């Protein structure tokens, strides 16, 4: 699980917070030595697990997102409450962004009836360091 | 970047000897990505012999805008020389790393691209 | 209360964690378009508030810091788990340092007793651009 | 000293210089008070200490330099470079620009820090 130097950010979760959200991903991914085209693609990976969140994310739902540097890899770990199960659809390009751009891409959710209260779907994604 | 003053892209739209060379800046993601679909579709709207969107000051290129990009080379790409402009880690790389980079030209320069479509 | 805008971040409250916060709450300020000298005292002021707090916090009590940038203010809000109730309060430097930095600088705690669980202590400033 | 500060000492016809970048925090405080330490212990007859470098200046810092100035002052011409919003602004805020002579460059300093 997460380490002493990992960060849990929450915000409300919508469109108005995306470009907040770019911009401490990568002060993060500089601040972890990352090179230029790691941070980058840490930013694209992340900016698209948030845009999807947020645009199936409850009026009130916060996005959370944690990120644990490792000695070896970056961990994002993004979710919200959200109203279905296919916030990132299998085979959408989303998928084929995600893929290309980090390590063992999975989505989750907590099984609950999205109609009801929402449910939580989250995004776990890889950035190596090298 | 605050509520009152919210960031958009820049847009500016230049004839370079006959090509048309679309310039953005800023942060392309879903909420300027109206702006950018806009934007295409009225220099397409003027008929050009051919298109160069130079990419050089784009400082995030969301999904969202490489799904424009290629969508652009689909619906003028038989009629129009077609090109872009991207360098480095935020622009061309994610065009290559998701292959569009086979489906339109990709530029260094704009002084390349526009040797490049004629 | 919070604005549509306003961030929380949650980090276990240790020293080296602090060159973190300073360089995530500027990118806050920096985006909010607060100008230099804003956003050198808001990353001072926060910096000062995480530190004093990190010094008197349990050994894995979390730092919590909300950086809520409004339309004409910046409220800042931090608290943890703190073994004493003398976090940090006016004669100073710390506290001559946040009155020199922010508009309404303001603390509190959960008056339970710290040698048992800990005790939360929260300190709340505004820093206006 | 951490990867997070850096420390170079430099002589100016007798003028100790030393300059200070990245970030003065608790982490870093001691390597910073090692280094003015070991100018002070060679008996320079002026030392300017130059924060351009500074990309941020911790409450700690200023109680460093605020203490230096003390300690030395007397025996010992000093000042300081600092300017814009991380190091000026902030030792103004605390009035600490009556503690110490600063200039807003070094060129200011080597030229004002003797007469």
């Amino acid at each position: 699980q997460r380490g002493v130097r990992a960060v849990e950010l929450n915000v409300a979760a919508r469109l108005e917070n995306l470009a907040l959200l770019r911009t401490l991903v990568g002060a993060i991914g500089t601040f972890e030595d990352l090179d230029f085209d790691a941070v980058a693609d840490l930013r694209l990976a992340v900016d698209e697990v948030c845009t999807r969140l947020i645009r199936s994310a409850l009026p009130d739902a916060t996005l959370r997102l944690v990120v644990d540097p490792r000695k070896d890899e970056v961990v994002v770990e993004a979710s919200a409450a959200c109203d279905t199960h296919d916030v990132v659809a299998p085979g959408s390009f989303s998928w084929h962004v995600l893929t290309a751009l980090a390590d063992d891409v999975q989505t989750f959710h907590d099984g609950r009836q999205p109609d009801v209260a929402g449910s939580v779907f989250g995004i776990t994604l890889t950035a190596r360091r090298a | 970047g605050s509520m009152s003053a919210p960031d958009s892209i820049t847009v500016t739209v230049a004839d370079h000897n006959g090509v048309a060379v679309l310039s953005i800046g800023g942060e392309i993601d879903l909420i300027t990505a109206a702006a950018l679909e806009e934007a295409i579709g009225e220099v397409v709207a003027d008929n050009p012999t051919a298109l160069v969107i130079d990419l050089s000051a784009v400082e995030f290129l969301g999904s969202v805008g490489l799904k424009i990009l290629a969508a652009t080379s689909e619906k003028i790409g038989q009629s129009v020389k077609f090109g872009v402009v991207a360098r480095g880690s935020v622009t061309r790389r994610p065009i290559h790393l998701m292959g569009l980079d086979k489906t339109f030209r990709l530029f260094s320069t704009l002084h390349d691209a526009l040797t490049g479509v004629r």
